[PDB]
């Protein structure tokens, strides 16, 4: 599902539940979430 | 943030007249009035769109989160 | 404050001292060493005698002031020509400029705080000030350059009410966005347990159910989706048995989770753009999600005028209305001309004249205090372009086609959109606690009664003499 | 035949023709003014006035009032046929100037 | 006539104290406009005494 | 072109705010502390 | 007829809460006071409230 | 009433047309189609691809205002209505970027489309003769041949600035040959919709339908549609000399002129006058000039957005304003 | 500890907006709060045909209902979870539904700083678009509305008996007067006055292409009008502007409205000082109305709208009921809103600039008054002066300089109005009603004068002087609080500080006044509360102890 994004090196990493939540490349302590792969509908008005 | 596509009052497309304005500012050095006059718009409406506009996206793209 | 010393006939700061200052060296603190300027105190300038300008050199003088418009502060320097208005309309604007919304910082998309408002297309002001270039207000402006025909139109503008233009706010005049924060923490209780997150339950081919169709496989609201009423954007479950302290045993009782998620509630739907995981200081998980909502101007949203002429929106008027000044410029906001004599803001009237003649020969003008652009040579710029010297244009009415029998003052004014929209103030209650129409919980020392019936309102219905309305209410 | 486009209000009209009112739905100041001018040029019509009661609706109340021997339901049909004639005059003189140049 | 109502009350009596209090209120309001249709002032000057 | 005196005196205020800032009343106290 | 009808309708109707009307008709002009220093004297002889 | 009007220094008089039978004792100016066909005519100053300027004489303000009003609303046009996004990972939010795709003008004839019926479900409103699909797919890439310095985002960044030319029309449905003669393009391909950085990608799909300009500003077929009454300067007491040259420095240089080796000034090409009435504050030019404008003459100046030619917008407005009058006379008046 | 207290069900609070197309007895409620604020209706013989469709429409469609209470009290079953079409089919005769708020329902409407009894009126409802409590501006004067984003409260009564005690003796049409003085407090307002001064101006002459449109914009189409013969004939058929207000009072023969008052308007010029007619004035002046026909005079604030006992709607109210006065108020309020957008009215920088003649008199006459006060300064240090008996030698110098500097601002303030050209906005707004006086236009154009604080002039901010820009022992007017520049020319920094002090004085006396918005009126309410007139024409107390034998000595209602 591609669940993690580092806030410094921006490496597309992902790990499962309770697996030492940090970055496996740099070592930053906070992580972002990527945009979904589904389809969102908007109105151009 | 970015230059608007249409002007607010009448609706003339001013989004096509920003890069050609910045080209006339740096090279072929003119003041803002004449270089904005020989660019299209005659009215002071739709002239206000290019004159009083701050470009925030050039400063916003220095904080790119998808790279380092 | 630092002032300039004079020595018994004239100023110490000569012409040769100021040529070096704008050419690199000999800056400030190199004028304190050479004895040209000095700091004076409040009870120490009582033993002084200060001139205002340089055409005032009397041999009985001791000091000379640097600038007269230093008396206005940092927020108070946003007003163009403050010495033409009256002083309460210079004070109210100091409470309205801080409430205006716009660009906040260069990392305003990179931070998560509890509430901030943004502007989609901010524009720098037409007439600047010599004190707004130093505080860098022209890099992060908060407002919109409208075009204003000052006239009475459609009758929905009687006192403190502006009418707006459809097909002008449809093209991005006043589009804002509101970002709110929801934070949760996953507590580690003392009796060896956690509160876990998860979900993804289905029911008869629905993938997932209606209350769940904003969550991913993790259980957090993914970026890009929309959230509406009672749908859940953070699915949280806490253990129901490990609240007290049952001292640690190896019994299998940890499969008891009573779920208690957070639920979005609101009139109009929002969108999820950021969610962040943290492993904060004492090894404890933190979840911060941000929800943004794009709002457009409507009936009830208030605006200012950079002079204290605050007012609410009256009606969004069609574009085929709003008389059109034969070249073809439709006004953006029409303002009632009756707000001028009782409030005495004529410095606003100069703002159009130094604004309409500022657009033409491509120069953003200066409306600084005790100076700025002179009204004499700004009407000369306005008159050789083919316009009136006083900005009065003649209009052609929209609903009837014929001319208007008075020349109508037309030109651009830097307006600005405030807080205090109508979408988060509509609060209603039918019966019982936890009212059905709940406003956003940001009061901040502003409890103005609420949905109550005070003793002052009980005394009004005694004066009518109604006895059964008392028992009903 | 649309029976909801134009109506005739009951508690506004007198007897036998004269002093009638009409309610037209989904209309703005365009046909109101362009039809107020043509019916006023009928020399038997002496009170022709349109109005919109509320701006966030789509109503148009037009009142036609004569003296006599012309029913106002016929005075509306007379001033609505002449607008077709004016639009025939406008698009015929304009087309030949595009053609001839 | 003095401004002090109790000074009139200690010398003149009850009935001469209300006739001063219906005009001292009438004086402190007619110096600004704001007519308060003096039957209201007479009702105020009667419930106090 | 030509340097005046009543107009170039204005330039004392930028050169004041470049050396010591506008938020110096909070910075200088914590730096002295 | 007009002079008798406008007088017969002008009487105070029984049941009117006339204390509540008189209490609000006095206090509501009282809530629009600024300072307004005046004097019942000559050239600034006395400061009166 | 009191013909060609006067411009006063503090007001303007004679506003109402008032040419109806009932203005005076004699029944003057009836309808008389044979008189209106004789008196009304049209001149044309210029016709360009996106700008038209023409004149109408002997005609009321009311129906000319009607034409000016329903040039904007009732003339239909096409614009982007619904936008479907894929992985928008740029800095612009997906409501701001969706709002700028609707505002661009598309260059296609709107007579090739059908009106959307809103009572149908979502998979049945859109069909072949109803929808124009546009597709955008831009991914930014770092340019490997980097220059000697970081100068501008044009260099050292491949396709960092998207444009309106990147909206690729997809041939939808079945009839991919009806639009094969003229595929739909924007009226100006240089519209900066977004700025990008590497790692970012915009992928979307827009469904363009037909609509009127009174519903939203994006369906407006014309940028500016307006008129001006022809001004007129009736000069009397023919003064000359240094005052004649002072009389010239006020007005624009092509509305009055000084004769070369002969007598006083005159009026030439009064069409180019923008009325600023600055000769009404001198006290030298008080009873020596008479400003005004003629009420019958109209100068229509239309500048379109680029979807259709401006010589079609006026004819389509006359056709629309004709059709709503014949639609009303064929309806029963219901009590 | 004497705060608000009670919490009331079925209420809302929303900001307010302008709407003169709405009547004076109505408040337009949006369809988002008129869906949870219900009204309990008992079903009977005369509502079974409506409540069935009302139940069938449901809670989401706006003409619908939310809850339902059975006759035998099963539960309070809501119309949301099941219970479709068949529930409206039975509908026993004792059932109580809770219907949505609809058009014509009695609702009371409040502003939270309630001063007097005209702060809580009652209205009818009207269901509208966007979410604000818009209302007419003829009724905003008792609420003290200055709209600018102010919130107001809205309460619906929940029974059949309290709903009748709001629309009969508490609503808008029954409370056109204030009980404080009997004057009309709730009447025509700001832009409805200047729209009446421009129609009834003497230089306005209409025609059947314009008069018909004016008559059709005041009664939104449907009204039968009888066109009078014109005041001008055979050259040009012209109807005057005073024949429009002559026509909206009495449109046709069916209305019995005959109005026969006469009164003088605002600022008035004597005709010839010999002529016994009061209406031969140089201006328009004195107003004659004889049989619903205006013979002379414009319609400003004195004749039309809020003010004295000689109003037009006051005469209609005393003579021909409250409903006809309400109809005439609605008619003029929707006339002026349509007319003033088509006439055009602006102010601009042109209407504030002195025309090169006032500047010479300002340069001359002020320097005459500076010389006649500076001679008292050089006489003050010549020992003593002629001391006035009311004060000492120091306060007799303040009073004379204050009197001369108050006299200099009115002799300049009256030579500016005479050289001021007509057809401008602020002189018309000072000649007519709503806002602006001669003081405001003389303070914009000619001169601002003598910024005073706390009664006297400004004191010494430093030792022996006010500002450090003036010498010690300087009692000159430019040093001690006399500005001399108008707002068009621009203030000097000592003039700017002197104006800022006097502005912040009056600005702080308003913010602290909101803490004392009802403290005297509530304490006075403690005793004057339980007093009512009995049926023996005596006003008594609650314990029947008599307090006054007849009210005011004569028993007359000061309202009527
Ligand atoms: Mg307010
Ligand atoms: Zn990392
Ligand atoms: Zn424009």
């Amino acid at each position: 599902t591609l669940k993690y994004i580092c806030a410094e090196c921006s490496s597309k990493l992902s790990l499962s539940r309770t697996d030492a939540v940090r970055c496996k490349d740099c070592g930053h302590r906070i992580l972002l979430k990527a945009r979904t792969k589904r389809l969102v509908q908007f109105e151009a008005r | 943030m970015i230059v608007p596509v249409r002007c607010f009052s009448c609706g003339k497309v001013v989004g096509d007249k920003w890069e050609s304005y910045l080209n006339l500012l740096q090279e072929d050095e003119l003041d803002e009035g004449t270089a904005l006059s020989r660019l299209g718009l005659k009215r002071y409406c739709c002239r206000r769109m290019i004159l009083t506009h701050v470009d925030l996206i050039e400063k916003f793209l220095r904080y790119n989160p998808l790279e380092k | 404050r630092p002032l300039i010393i004079v020595s018994d006939g004239q100023s110490r700061v000569k012409d040769i001292h100021l040529r070096k200052l704008l050419d690199g060296e000999l800056d400030f603190d190199d004028f304190l060493k050479l004895g040209l300027v000095e700091y004076l105190d409040v009870n120490e300038e009582n033993d002084s005698y200060i001139a205002l300008y340089e055409k005032d050199i009397v041999p009985s003088m001791t000091h000379l002031e640097i600038e007269p418009f230093t008396i206005l502060g940092a927020v108070a320097g946003l007003i163009p020509y403050p010495h033409h208005n009256q002083s309460p309309r210079n004070t109210y604007q100091c409470a309205m400029g801080k409430q205006a919304i716009g660009a906040i910082a260069y990392n305003q998309f990179k931070r998560i705080d509890t509430l901030l408002y943004l502007m989609t297309y901010p524009q720098q002001p037409m007439v600047k000030t010599k004190t707004i270039e130093l505080i860098d207000y022209d890099k992060l402006p908060a407002g919109q350059n409208a075009t204003v025909a000052v006239m009475s139109y459609s009758g929905y503008d009687i006192e403190d009410a502006l009418v707006l233009n459809k097909s002008s706010i449809d093209r991005g005049f006043g589009r804002c966005e509101t970002r709110r924060k929801t934070t949760t923490v996953l507590k580690r209780y003392a009796n060896h347990t956690q509160d876990i997150i998860g979900g993804m339950r289905v029911d008869e081919n629905g993938d997932p159910i209606w209350q769940h169709q904003s969550l991913g496989p993790d259980g957090l609201g993914e970026v890009g989706m929309k959230v509406q009423s009672g749908q859940i954007y953070i699915n949280k479950s806490v253990p129901t048995n490990s609240a007290d302290a049952p001292n640690p045993n190896n019994v299998n009782v940890q499969t008891q989770y009573r779920e208690a998620p957070v639920i979005y509630r609101g009139p109009e739907p929002s969108h999820i753009d950021q969610v962040m995981m943290s492993v904060s200081d004492n090894d404890q998980a933190l979840i911060k999600v941000l929800l943004r909502q794009n709002r457009r101007p409507e009936l009830g949203d208030k605006f200012s005028s950079r002079h204290g002429q605050k007012g609410v929106c009256g009606i969004i008027v069609k574009q085929e209305d709003m008389p059109f000044n034969d070249q073809g410029i439709v006004p953006d906001i029409i303002m009632n001309p009756h707000g001028f004599p009782s409030r005495m803001t004529v410095g606003k009237m100069i703002e159009l004249i130094s604004g309409k003649a500022g657009v033409l020969n491509g120069t953003l003008e200066y409306g600084t205090c005790f100076g700025g652009s002179k009204l004499e040579d700004m009407s000369k710029i306005l008159v050789d372009q083919g316009f009136n010297y006083s900005g009065k244009d003649m209009l052609y009415s929209g609903i009837t086609g014929e001319c208007l029998q008075a020349y109508i003052f037309f030109g651009p004014i830097y307006y600005q959109k405030l807080k205090h929209m109508v979408l988060d103030k509509m609060h209603a209650r039918a019966r019982g606690p936890r009212a059905v129409l709940t406003r956003q919980p940001t009061e901040g020392r502003s409890r103005d009664g609420g949905l109550r019936l005070g003793e002052m309102e009980r005394d009004c219905v005694i004066a009518y003499g109604a006895s059964q309305l008392l028992l009903e209410r | 035949p649309d029976r909801e486009k134009i109506k005739l209000l009951t508690q506004a009209t007198s007897e036998d023709g004269t002093s009638a009112s009409f309610q037209i739905v989904e209309e703005d100041h365009t046909l109101g003014n362009a039809l107020r001018y043509v019916i006023m040029k009928n020399p038997d019509v002496e009170f022709c006035g349109y109005s919109i009661p509320h701006p966030s609706e789509n109503l148009l109340n037009i009142r036609i009032q004569t003296y006599g021997e012309t029913t106002a339901v016929d005075a509306l049909q007379k001033g609505l046929k002449d607008l077709m004639d004016l639009c025939d005059v406008v698009e015929s003189k304009f087309t030949e100037k595009i053609k001839s140049m | 006539t003095t401004n002090h109502v109790l000074e009139v009350f200690s010398v003149l009596g009850i009935e001469a104290a209300r006739y001063s209090i219906i005009r001292e209120i009438n004086y402190t309001m007619s110096n600004h406009g704001m007519s308060v249709d003096p039957r209201h002032i007479q009702l105020l000057g009667d419930v106090m005494t | 072109d030509e340097i005046n005196t009543a107009q170039d005196k204005w330039h004392l205020l930028p050169a004041f705010l470049k050396v010591k800032g506008l938020v110096k009343q909070h910075l200088d106290s914590f730096n002295y502390f | 007829e007009i002079a008798l009808f406008k007088y017969r309708k002008a009487r105070l109707e029984p049941g009117t809460a006339i204390g509540a009307i008189g209490a609000q008709s006095i206090g509501e002009p009282g809530t629009q006071m600024t300072l307004k220093t005046f004097h019942f004297a000559g050239v600034a002889s006395m400061n009166v409230t | 009433m009191s013909n060609i009007v006067g411009i006063e220094y503090n007001r303007v008089t004679n506003t109402t047309s008032t040419d109806f039978p009932g203005f005076s004792k004699d029944a003057e100016n009836e309808w008389n189609v044979e008189k209106f066909k004789k008196d009304f005519e049209v001149n044309i100053s210029s016709l360009d691809a996106r700008e038209a300027n023409f004149d109408l004489i002997n005609i009321d303000t009311s129906i000319a205002n009607a034409f000016r009003r329903i040039m904007i609303s009732e003339v239909p046009s096409v614009a982007a209505e619904y936008v479907y996004f894929f992985n928008n990972t740029s800095v612009i939010q997906d409501e701001v970027l969706a709002h700028r795709i609707g505002l661009v003008p598309l260059k296609v004839d709107p007579d090739m489309l059908t009106w959307v019926d809103s009572n149908l479900p979502d998979d049945e409103k859109f069909t072949d003769e109803n929808t124009i699909v546009l597709s955008l797919n831009v991914k930014c890439t770092r340019n490997p041949d980097a220059p000697k310095g970081s100068t501008d985002p044009k260099e050292l960044y491949n396709n960092a600035h998207v444009y309106a030319r990147d909206l690729k029309f997809e041939p939808q449905g079945r009839q991919s040959t009806t639009f094969a003669d003229c595929p739909v393009v924007p009226a100006d391909p240089d519209i900066l919709l977004a700025k990008l950085r590497p790692g970012q990608e915009i992928s979307l799909k827009a469904h363009c339908i037909l609509g009127i300009g009174g519903d939203h500003a994006k369906f407006s077929p014309v940028s500016t549609a307006s008129y001006r009454l022809l001004p007129q300067i009736n000069i009397l007491q023919p003064i000359k000399g240094e005052s004649a040259r002072r009389f010239q420095k006020c007005f624009p240089p092509g509305v009055i002129g000084i004769d070369e080796g002969s007598d006083e000034a005159y009026v030439k090409d009064a069409r180019k006058d923008t009325v600023s009435r600055e000769v009404l504050r001198y006290e030298e030019f008080a009873d020596k000039v008479k400003l005004g404008r003629v009420r019958n003459h109209f100068i229509f100046n239309v500048e379109s957005a680029g979807a259709m030619t401006p010589e079609e917008i006026f004819f389509k407005s006359v056709r629309i304003l004709k059709n709503k009058a014949e639609y009303l006379k064929n309806c029963p008046i219901t009590q | 500890g004497n705060l608000s207290g009670k919490r009331v069900d079925f209420s809302g609070r929303t900001v307010i907006s302008p709407d003169p197309n709405l009547s004076i007895d109505e408040v337009a409620v949006p369809d988002r709060v008129a869906k949870v604020l219900t009204y309990p209706e008992k079903v009977t013989r005369y509502n079974r045909h409506k409540l069935q469709e009302l139940i069938v429409n449901g809670p989401n469609v706006h003409p619908g209902a939310n809850y339902l209470l059975k006759r035998n009290e099963d539960a309070r079953r809501n119309l949301r979870y099941g219970d479709r079409m068949k529930l409206a089919k039975n509908l026993q005769i004792g059932d109580v539904v809770e219907r949505h708020l609809e058009d014509g329902d009695v609702v009371l409407f409040n502003r939270q700083p309630s001063l007097h009894r005209l702060s809580i009126l009652s209205h009818y409802a009207k269901i509208r678009p966007w979410r604000t409590f818009r209302l007419n501006e003829c009724v905003c004067t008792p609420y003290n509305a200055d709209f600018d984003g102010d919130e107001m409260n809205l309460h619906v009564p929940q029974t059949e008996e309290a709903r009748a005690e709001a629309i009969n003796l508490m609503g808008v049409k029954n409370n056109l007067l204030t009980p404080k003085s009997g004057e009309p407090i709730i009447a025509a307002t700001q832009d409805f006055i200047t729209g009446s001064y421009l129609i009834s101006h003497k230089d306005s002459f209409y025609d059947r292409a314009t008069l018909t449109q004016l008559l059709s914009m005041m009664s939104d189409g449907i009204e039968h009008f009888d066109i009078p013969p014109p005041a001008i004939m055979k050259p040009y058929y012209l109807w005057t502007g005073k024949q429009v207000f002559s026509l909206l009072i009495k449109p046709n023969h069916n209305s019995p409205v005959v109005i026969n008052l006469d009164a003088k308007n605002k600022v008035f010029v004597p005709p010839k000082s010999k002529s016994l007619p009061n209406e031969m004035s140089q201006n328009d002046g004195f107003v004659i109305i004889r049989g619903s026909q205006i013979l002379s005079g414009v319609m400003d604030k004195s004749v039309l709208g809020d003010g004295k006992k000689h109003s037009v709607f006051y005469t209609i109210l005393r003579d021909y009921g409250p409903q006809e006065a309400a109809n005439a108020m609605n008619r003029m309020a929707k006339l002026c809103a349509r007319f003033l957008g088509n006439r055009g009215f602006s102010i601009g920088i042109n209407d504030v600039t002195p025309a090169d003649d006032l500047k010479q008199k300002k340069e001359e006459l002020v320097e005459i008054a500076y010389h006649k006060c500076d001679e008292l300064i050089t006489l003050f240090n010549k020992g003593e002066l002629e001391t006035q008996p009311g004060c000492n030698e120091e306060q007799t110098l303040e009073a004379k300089i204050g009197g001369l500097l108050s006299k200099v601002r009115e002799e300049v303030g009256d030579v500016c109005i005479n050289e001021l050209d007509n057809w401008n906005a602020p002189l018309i707004m000072a000649t007519c009603g709503s806002k602006g006086s001669t003081l405001n236009v003389s303070q914009m154009v000619a001169v601002v004068g003598q910024q005073i604080i706390s009664g006297n002039r400004v004191p010494d901010g430093f030792q022996d002087r006010s500002l450090p820009h003036f010498p010690k022992n300087s009692k000159t007017p430019q040093s001690k609080g006399f500005v001399r520049n108008s707002f068009f020319s621009g203030l000097s920094p000592p003039e700017f500080l002197f104006h800022a002090i006097s502005g912040r004085e009056g600005l702080v006396d308003t913010a602290v006044k909101t803490a004392e918005t009802g403290y005297m009126s509530r304490r006075l309410m403690k005793s004057l509360e339980d007093l009512s007139c009995q049926y023996d024409n005596t006003v008594r107390t609650s314990a029947n102890g008599i307090v006054q034998f007849t009210y005011g000595g004569d028993g007359l209602d000061p309202l009527e």
